């Protein structure tokens, strides 16, 4: 049940390739399982991608 | 609110909720005056990282405590509005020797009021209180300063010791605990100096206790501010030495200045809020 | 000039040893610079080195 939350994020809203799967990416469990807490703003597309794509500079930086 | 901590058995984080219920009611108010509590941080028992992380949940949770309880002297503030109107009306009828010179300190005696802001709190007593202690010197034509940069210290002006040790005790548990404090101690006699004197003493109690609560609370909330930014820069030289999307995660979470309490009291929320991603990143058992 | 002593307002007195001592209103800047020209013309050095 609670897995099926995970691939609304995955598809309807992340829109990211199956290929880009939530298991070949290990940080991104961290991530997902506080956006399903969140059940607002499923409507903007655009914010769940700016907020996923700037944690991973948080995850790769030497300096 | 709801702390939360990484090593501490079950056993010890109850006693950590016990001090919420027991803060009003313990002598000496002050996370240092209870250094058991600070023994149960499990020091050298576990890991540096935890060692500092641990107090950190106490220091937010403690300044937390501070603002809920909240200083409420609203109740006695009102009646020190009062004793000013008194020396106010009492003050115009008696005689003086230079009414030109002690006149105009009863125009900023009557002057003084409190604002909602809590910070100008303590200032405003300070004067409303130096205009009357050199006043109530010259009912007694007491000498007084002439020197500039010399104000008078404010002081009980006359009275018999055993009244003195009784309410100069008073003072000294105002700052072992604030946050509950009546103005019991009242005996003055109608024989003692004169009508002016007993307003002002019964004043000047209150002028002290005004300080006094406020006082002790600036000179404390200052030092919980001041541990808490000790506590995260030493915390951010050992994160450094490992580098992980969790370890490098609490690292942005002490980015935030310490400084003001509404700056530290979202890191509070913030933190509870995302406990399960770092979390990782602290070694245990 | 008057300092404060404890309870006082007692005079003072400290001598002005060197020559910039003086006040700027005594003593103009411009009038320094121009002065030392008379040393360094005692000593020959029209143009400095």
């Amino acid at each position: 049940k609670r897995d099926e939350k995970h691939r609304h994020v995955v598809n309807v809203v992340l829109e990211l390739p199956t290929e880009i799967s939530e298991a070949t990416h290990p940080v991104l469990a961290t991530m997902l399982s506080k956006y399903t807490r969140m059940s607002s703003l499923f409507n903007d597309k655009c914010a769940f991608k700016l907020d996923l794509l700037r944690m991973v500079a948080v995850s790769r930086t030497r300096r | 609110m709801s702390l939360q901590f990484i090593g501490l058995q079950r056993r010890d984080v109850v006693a950590l909720v016990n001090f919420l219920r027991h803060l009003t009611q313990k002598p000496d108010v002050d996370l240092e005056a209870h250094p058991k509590i600070l023994k149960k941080c499990g020091e050298k028992r576990l890991h540096r990282r935890t060692v500092l992380f641990n107090e950190l949940m106490l220091w937010l949770g403690y300044y937390r405590e501070l603002r809920f309880h909240n200083p409420d002297l609203s109740s006695v503030l009102e009646e020190f509005e009062v004793r000013c109107v008194a020396v106010a009306r009492r003050g115009y009828t008696y005689p003086f020797g230079d009414r030109g010179k002690a006149r105009d300190h009863l125009a900023v005696l009557d002057r003084t009021e409190f604002d909602t802001d809590v910070r100008h709190d303590a200032e405003i007593v300070e004067r409303a209180l130096v205009s009357a202690v050199i006043l109530a010197k010259m009912s007694v034509r007491e000498t007084l300063v002439t020197a500039i940069g010399q104000t008078e210290p404010i002081a009980f002006v006359h009275l018999k010791d055993t009244e003195v040790q009784r309410i100069e005790e008073n003072l000294e548990g105002v700052r072992r605990n604030m946050f509950c404090v009546k103005p019991l101690d009242l005996n003055l006699d109608r024989h003692a100096n004169t009508a002016l004197v007993n307003a002002v003493n019964k004043l000047v109690y209150t002028g002290r206790l005004i300080m006094n609560v406020r006082r002790s609370w600036e000179e404390l909330e200052r030092k919980c501010l001041a541990r808490i930014q000790e506590r995260c820069k030493l915390l951010v030289k050992e994160l450094r030495m490992c580098l992980s999307f969790d370890s490098n995660y609490c690292r942005n979470i002490l980015k935030h200045a310490v400084e003001n309490g509404d700056s530290a009291d979202t890191l509070l929320e913030l933190l509870i809020e995302d406990f399960d991603i770092y979390v990782d990143s602290f070694p245990q058992s | 000039t008057h300092c404060q002593e404890n309870s006082e307002t007692v005079a003072l007195c400290t001598p002005r040893i060197v020559i910039g001592n003086l006040p700027d209103g005594l003593a103009p800047g411009p009038f320094h610079e121009l002065r030392t020209w008379e040393i360094m013309e005692h000593m020959r050095l029209r143009p400095p080195p």
